[PDB]
RNA sequence: CUCUUAAGGUAGCCAAUGGAUUAACGAGAUUCCCACUGUCCCUAUCUA
């Protein structure tokens, strides 16, 4: 067959003499089904029943309000119309994080007799030319897995977001220690390269370096989020 | 094309024969399948074939045609007679002869 | 049943039959075509110095002619000597094809045996003359 | 060549995907964890979690990809089909999108599993599995438009009748109401209906017959107004490229008794003026419907 | 019972499981087959997959032409050295093994035979009856 | 575009007449006829065929594949992470088969600040102007220096070490360097690292896959020595053919070796064969085994020669040295 | 007088039938569909014959014979030669042969008149074809070819040969058998033809896979129909050419 | 102030040889091949 031979085939000889009875008795009883499987389904097919019936219920509440709305019925220039898109930081306090919980021991030895080696179980910028210290005087271990470079930076004004390069870490809230080791927690301040928004200071100087905070926890979400600090 | 000419050729050619001897050779047909009149499975009146013989009785795989009805011998009663095959240690067949 | 016989006369381990290699010494081109074989690399001594009487390759000359100066090819040969032993031995034997049993006897007497050995002397003498 | 695409499984559009294989994921792969569990026990529950629902998106994906014809690839009369069936822009754009997911999906796994060999706890652990998993939900609901696209392409694309572009053809063309239809129904067995109103055949329609032991097929087309390519709409192109790529006997059907709404001077001057589309093929032009009038009695 | 056989295969005594080496009967260059798969064989934890007279094999060739060589393909086992019963009434068994290189149709890929051929593989593929010139 | 509400009715971009739109046809007609019988002369009478009959190659031997294992990659990510300087080492015979071209592009786009040179190693297996033409082809385009690894009779040492020296002065920063040791296996690097120390400190061994971990040796108060398992960069248009002779593969564990002893006849000269092995007159390669074989006595139980076997002490001698051979540089402009 | 079936979806219809001039012998397998296939062209006007060899079904490939004769191979039964010549009339000879190529219809392709053998057949086995199957006998190959009896199909009328048989071959051929030769497939593209069909000199029977063009071929070297005879092949040229 | 790509056509100069790629030996560690087989498919049977 060939085309649209279905269509074609109901053109020419029609249906199941039954079809239309059948159909409309399905849809008389669609009813009392939705109502049994409301009340017989369990489990997860009973959740997943209940919470589209919830947004079904949703979508028809919303486009009866908007027929009943149409029946009761930035200044930009030409060209960009018709187109579409105190000192305090927003994170002042935020929990705090132990040695214990931010280091990790890491035995050595046949017997695993020796435990001087420490492992940071946090993300961490190691910044620019990073080269690992022998393995015989390697105390702090940070691995490569959990470096990060670059960070999703939300900018207040405009409400835009870019993932922009990360330039240094000013200030880990825990400890100067963490803030040395580069440590990437929740409430970091960091320096981000903000070349690709295009600020200019009142001098005509180009700004391509500014201040962020990290606002969630890496090592929960295996990325950085950081706040830009206008 | 002369790339497809060499095979189109060998396969085209009819091989003839030519003489080599002064025998006859001549097609056979026997008066009965000459005078065969054509089967027509719409008809009415036509030959009784083996599978509708073999529908009517059993179907296939439960029909069980007899081989010995076609034996052309002297009595037409020996048909379904069993041929023995031992007898004390002995073959029949190698036995069996005329004179 | 016991594990010498097991391991000399199992089937894989099997050799070529007295009766075909009375059929290969009767005619003068299978005697030809076994003494003049093509370098096959699979055999030993490159498929020459094939000894037919055992249906043996043997590696080199010198492995041939000490082989044939010995008791097991004279037992070979000796094995070879009479009618080869088919079915119709048995048969006749039993009482059964006597006549054709016969027949193969008188041809064999007659025809194919003087010939058989008239080839194994000049096959004989030829492996004299070039060992 | 392939010249058939029947064999292409359903695309499910991003929603259904998207409970397809993170249900699959629910049922196939064990789900019973316990906090009090060894720490390495725990890291290979989530890790197994993020690879085999990675590699269900990836499968998913690869059936897609590797049923869907290649449309450069293929005979230029089936591209040229295809193109004005389906819009090639839109359709290799969509199936890159599908191959972009693809390769985004794989990253996401990967980058997971080794941020999950380092994971201290259930807690982070499992926060680690709801990213990764959240992370692909966002890539396969990026792909809503082009899923269903590609599900009404595949739908369509499995019912084009299969021409062989290298076989003998006879092609039939004309205005509309000449008796095209008429005389691939007379020919063969083919079921295209016929009908006293223009463009009653939408698309090509393909027959067969037997000529001295020799398969022959017969393309029906829809008729052709005498327009410039530039308002010529896509219904004419079907016929406009079946003509142009099958090397054929193209019969040009004309109606002198005009009930096919058209003059007979528009109908010679529709011939003249696609005369440069039948060079180096037969030609013969079939006048038809002469049991109303016949060519010895015009004017 | 394999594609391209034809009718049903009553059981035969098995006698090559994977890895048997059995000799090559046809005349298209291979000298022996080396078997690493049976087809239509079943699943039971430890048992080796074997194969039979009148069965289909998956199989490389070891030793024969290097275009024969690294490539895998059907074979149809011929003869065996396993004894195995007739039901007319009699236990037999041949010298070697040996198969014969086919397409997964069961078309002889080679064009004749040398030596006998198994009555029960002669009567289960038909262009093994028609390639063969000596049948028990 | 398309579908039940498709708005699209027309051709975006239309021919500007049939004149245009049947010449277009026609070219496109003949690309394509050209460019399907150009497919005809190699998949067709390959791939294609091999279904027709139901024949498959037969399986990938999973020791073609050794040298690409994520153990041994991790080693070499420590070793790059931990080197200040990275050395190369590429085999004089065939050095641009022995490049690792992927990771020299990681290490200039990831970490430009270590340091990447070559040493061209075995110098002693190729002619004197061999390996001068090598070394001036390479310093094109990194510090390339040629070297003959050997604790007692060795060539280059010094140069190497004097280098290693001024890579020092420069990091007098940093109180120590690390200057890590990569390259396909069986190049010698373990041997280049006992070459300096003037001491077994590495263990060496012509089988691939001898060295496993990394391994710290101290040559200098201010410079570290890091050995590493040999990499083999996977890459699709090299074939099993040339990882063999490339010395990456145990040739015990390959299933034919006299499918690959042609290429052995391809890249050695012809007498250098012949007095490496005493022997003459083959047209072929299985002659060449055959005649081998039976020279050496390598005869199985019947008279077969053993072919496998000499085939595969054939692939030793290539790999390992004891039959000369090179690939030829590139020619001077 | 060409037609085409199958047996039990087989187009081997060769290997399963054995026809000549004055008979037919069919396999036992089944139903009664092959019988009555051949029954429906036939009628009663020669015997049918339903047989087994050595308990087998591959009765073509293993029997030889013409209008005059039969041969059977040395592992027939005593009870189906019995069966064979109870079914058969006096004027159709019998007999076993010990033969070690026990395959004849392989190693022998013959028709009423002369024969081909394959090279190397017995002296006694020659003689016996001879003097039972009443025929010259050549031993021949079909360029390179031995199993003449399934790469050859012969009748009194013409012969095919496997397509890719010589020229020269065919020529040398045709005169040995003093028929007209034509080189082609059966059963869409089958090589084995001997096997693939039977025939004699009014009635051929194919397998349904046969293309039309392969049926032209044979009925016009058979000359099966009315008014079909050998010297049609200008008359089909053009087809054959976009055929082959 | 200066430093490295001058070396060229399948084996060179320079001092038989240019070597630890060391013969032999070994209840030393390791890979493979032939032969061989109840290690196994798949277990059966006999003696004390
Ligand atoms: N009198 C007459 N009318 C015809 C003939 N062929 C077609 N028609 C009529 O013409 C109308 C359109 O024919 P159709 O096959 O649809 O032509 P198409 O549009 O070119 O495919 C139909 O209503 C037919 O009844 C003919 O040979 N004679
Ligand atoms: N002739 C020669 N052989 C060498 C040289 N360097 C190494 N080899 C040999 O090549 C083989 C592999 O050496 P190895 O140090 O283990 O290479 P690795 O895998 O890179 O560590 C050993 O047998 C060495 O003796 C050289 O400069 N010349
Ligand atoms: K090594
Ligand atoms: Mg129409
Ligand atoms: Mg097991
Ligand atoms: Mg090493
Ligand atoms: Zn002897």
């Amino acid at each position: 067959p060939q085309n649209d031979y279905i269509e074609r085939h109901i053109k020419q000889h029609g249906k199941r003499l039954d079809h239309e009875e059948r159909k409309r008795k399905r849809e008389a009883r669609e009813s009392h089904k939705i109502s049994e499987r409301a009340q017989k389904l369990t489990g997860w097919k009973g959740k997943q029943f209940a919470k589209k019936r919830y947004a079904e219920k949703v979508s028809m509440r919303k486009k009866i309000k908007a027929h009943e709305q149409s029946k009761v019925k930035d200044a930009l220039p030409t060209y960009l119309l018709d187109r579409e898109q105190k000192f305090s930081v927003p994170l002042p306090k935020v929990r705090g994080i132990s040695e214990e919980e931010m280091f990790k021991v890491i035995k050595t030895g046949k017997s695993r007799s020796k435990s001087w080696k420490r492992m940071i179980t946090k993300h961490t910028f190691v910044g620019e030319g990073f080269t690992r210290r022998p393995v015989k005087m390697e105390r702090i271990i940070r691995p490569s897995a959990l470096r990060q470079k670059k960070a999703n930076v939300t900018h207040p004004e405009l409400g835009v977001t870019v993932f922009l390069p990360i330039l240094a870490v000013k200030k880990n809230p825990q400890s100067p220690m963490y803030t040395q080791l580069g440590v990437l927690t929740k409430g970091t301040i960091i320096e981000v390269n903000v070349s690709e928004l295009g600020m200019v200071t009142a001098g005509g100087k180009v700004v391509w370096g500014k201040y962020a905070q990290v606002t969630n926890e890496p090592d929960r979400d295996g990325c950085v989020n950081a706040v830009l600090l206008v | 094309s002369q790339s497809r000419i060499n095979n189109v050729l060998n396969k085209i050619h009819v091989a003839q024969p030519q003489a080599r001897d002064d025998v006859k050779r001549t097609p056979f047909i026997p008066e009965s399948v000459k005078n065969l009149k054509k089967y027509d499975p719409e008809d009415p009146n036509r030959r009784k074939l083996a599978r509708d013989i073999e529908a009517e009785n059993g179907g296939a795989g439960v029909f069980n045609v007899n081989l010995k009805d076609k034996y052309l011998l002297e009595d037409d009663e020996w048909k379904n007679d069993i041929m023995p095959e031992i007898l004390d240690g002995k073959n029949v067949y190698d036995f069996l002869d005329p004179e | 049943m016991g594990r010498y016989s097991v391991k000399r006369y199992k089937t894989k381990r099997r050799t070529r039959d007295l009766d075909l290699i009375y059929n290969d010494l009767s005619t003068k081109e299978s005697v030809q075509k076994l003494l003049n074989q093509p370098l096959d690399e699979t055999k030993p001594g490159l498929g020459q110095h094939y000894c037919i009487h055992c249906a043996k390759y043997m590696e080199t000359a010198i492995a041939l002619k000490t082989h044939l100066k010995g008791k097991v090819h004279k037992r070979r040969v000796k094995e070879l000597r009479g009618v080869p032993y088919t079915q119709e031995v048995s048969d006749a034997a039993a009482g059964y094809n006597l006549n054709k049993f016969l027949n193969r006897v008188q041809e064999i007497t007659q025809s194919v045996g003087p010939e058989k050995e008239s080839n194994e002397a000049l096959l004989k003498e030829h492996l004299d003359s070039t060992l | 060549m392939q010249l058939s695409w029947k064999d292409i499984p359903t695309v499910a559009p991003a929603n259904d995907l998207l409970d397809i294989v993170l249900n699959r994921t629910q049922r196939k792969t064990p789900t019973v964890i316990r906090p009090g569990f060894k720490i390495t026990r725990i890291r290979a529950f989530y890790m197994r979690k993020v690879k085999y629902t990675g590699e269900g998106f990836v499968e998913k994906f690869e059936d897609i990809l590797k049923g869907f014809p290649n449309i450069n690839d293929v005979h230029p009369f089936h591209r040229d089909l295809m193109d004005t069936l389906y819009e090639k822009n839109h359709y290799k754009i969509s199936l890159a999108a599908i191959s972009r997911a693809k390769s985004l999906v794989e990253q996401v796994a990967r980058d997971y599993v080794r941020l999950l060999k380092f994971g201290q706890s259930l807690f982070q652990c499992k926060q680690l599995k709801r990213a990764a998993l959240g992370r692909m939900a966002t890539i396969v609901k990026k792909l809503r438009d082009p899923l269903a696209y590609l599900e009404q392409v595949r739908q369509h694309i499995g019912r084009l009748p299969s021409i062989d572009p290298n076989t003998r053809t006879l092609l039939i063309c004309g205005y509309p109401n000449v008796g095209k239809s008429s005389f691939l129904r007379c020919i063969t067995k083919s079921d295209v209906d016929v009908q006293p109103y223009a463009f009653t055949t939408k698309s090509l329609y393909v027959g067969h017959f037997d000529y001295k032991y020799l398969r022959f097929q017969a393309i029906d087309t829809p008729g052709i107004l005498d327009r410039p390519t530039e308002e010529m709409n896509n219904i004419e192109m079907q016929s406009i490229y079946a003509i142009a790529h099958l090397r054929s006997c193209v019969l040009y059907f004309m109606d002198l008794s005009e009930q096919c709404g058209f003059t007979i001077e528009a109908q010679v001057k529709l011939f003249h003026s696609i005369k440069p589309l039948f060079a180096n093929k037969s030609v013969m032009v079939v006048i038809n419907k002469t049991d109303i009038i016949r060519p010895e009695d015009l004017d | 019972s394999g594609n391209g056989a034809q009718g049903t295969k009553f059981r035969i005594s098995l006698g090559l499981p994977v890895g048997a080496i059995m000799n090559c009967a046809d005349n298209s260059g291979a000298r022996n087959l080396y078997i690493i798969a049976v087809k239509g064989s079943g699943s039971r934890l430890n048992r080796l997959p074997a194969a039979s007279l009148g069965d289909m094999v998956m199989a490389t060739v070891k030793k024969g032409k290097p275009e024969l060589r690294k490539k895998v393909m059907p074979a149809i086992v011929v003869r065996q050295a396993k004894s195995w019963r007739r039901r007319d009434g009699v236990f037999l068994y041949f010298e070697d093994n040996a198969g014969v290189i086919a397409n997964p149709k069961g078309e002889m890929k080679g064009s004749a035979i040398t030596g006998p051929v198994g009555k029960e593989c002669a009567d289960l593929w038909p262009r093994v009856a028609s390639n063969s010139g000596v049948v028990v | 575009a398309f579908g039940p509400k498709a708005q699209r009715k027309r051709p975006r971009l239309a021919a500007s007449n049939l004149e245009d739109l049947v010449k277009a046809t026609n070219e496109d007609i003949t690309k394509y006829e050209e460019k399907q019988v150009l497919d005809a002369t190699l998949g067709l009478m390959g791939n294609q065929e091999d279904k027709e009959n139901g024949w498959t190659s037969a399986a990938k031997e999973a020791i073609f594949s050794k040298g690409q294992s994520k153990r041994i990659w991790n080693e070499l990510y420590k070793v790059i992470d931990s080197s200040d300087v990275v050395i190369h080492v590429l085999d004089a015979r065939d050095p641009l088969g022995t490049r690792c071209k992927s990771v020299e592009e990681y290490m200039k786009k990831e970490t430009p600040h270590k340091h990447l040179i070559y040493v061209l190693n075995k110098c002693d297996l190729v002619p004197t102007w061999v390996a001068a033409a090598w070394v001036k082809h390479l310093s094109k385009e990194r510090p390339t220096l040629a070297f003959h690894a050997s604790i007692t009779n060795s060539f280059g040492k010094g140069s190497l070490i004097q280098l290693l020296r001024q890579f020092s002065q420069l990091h007098t920063d940093r109180k120590q360097i690390s200057v890590g040791f990569i390259g396909y296996p069986n190049t010698g690097k373990s041997s280049i690292i006992n070459t300096l120390r003037k001491k077994k400190v590495c263990q060496v061994a012509p089988i691939p896959g001898e060295t496993k971990v990394w391994q710290y040796i101290t040559l200098m108060k201010r410079i570290f020595l890091i050995d590493c398992p040999g990499i083999v960069p996977p890459s699709s248009k090299d074939s099993e053919e040339d990882i063999l002779f490339r010395g990456v593969v145990r040739v015990e564990h390959v299933t034919h070796p006299e499918q690959y002893i042609p290429g052995v006849l391809k890249r050695c000269q012809v007498k250098h064969l012949e007095r490496t092995y005493e022997i003459s007159g083959w047209k072929d390669a299985t002659e060449f085994i055959e005649i081998l074989a039976r020279k050496q006595g390598r005869l199985l139980k019947g008279g077969e020669p053993d072919e496998s076997g000499v085939s595969k002490q054939i692939l030793n001698d290539f790999n390992r040295g004891k039959i000369p051979w090179f690939v030829l540089p590139p020619e001077k402009e | 007088m060409a037609t085409r079936t199958q047996f039990e979806n087989s187009n081997e219809i060769g290997v399963f039938s054995k026809l000549t001039n004055t008979y037919c012998l069919v396999a036992v397998g089944g139903s009664e569909n092959f019988y009555s296939a051949f029954e429906a062209e036939l009628g009663d006007a020669i015997p049918i014959v339903h047989t087994t060899i050595a308990g087998t079904r591959i009765i073509g490939r293993m029997t030889a014979g013409n209008r005059r004769g039969l041969l059977v191979p040395t592992q027939t039964t005593d009870q189906e030669l019995q069966h064979l010549r109870n079914s058969l009339p006096d004027s159709v000879k019998i007999q076993r042969v010990e033969e070690r190529l026990s395959a004849l219809g392989n190693v022998i392709c013959c028709n009423d008149y002369v024969a081909l053998v394959h090279p190397d057949i017995d002296r006694e086995t020659e003689e016996l074809i001879s003097d039972v199957l009443g025929v010259e006998v050549f031993r021949q190959t079909i360029s390179g070819n031995i199993l003449v009896g399934s790469y050859c199909s012969l009748s009194n009328q013409g012969g095919l040969v496997h397509p890719q048989t010589s020229v020269q071959d065919q020529e040398e051929l045709s005169s040995l058998l003093q028929v007209p030769l034509v080189a082609g497939t059966v059963n869409r593209g089958s090589s084995v033809v001997g096997a693939g069909m039977v025939v004699n000199d009014y009635l051929a029977v194919t397998g349904l896979d046969t293309t039309a063009p392969e049926l032209s071929v044979i009925e016009s070297i058979f000359r099966l129909q009315d008014a079909q005879p050998e010297s049609i092949s200008g008359n089909l040229r053009d087809t054959l050419i976009e055929t082959y």
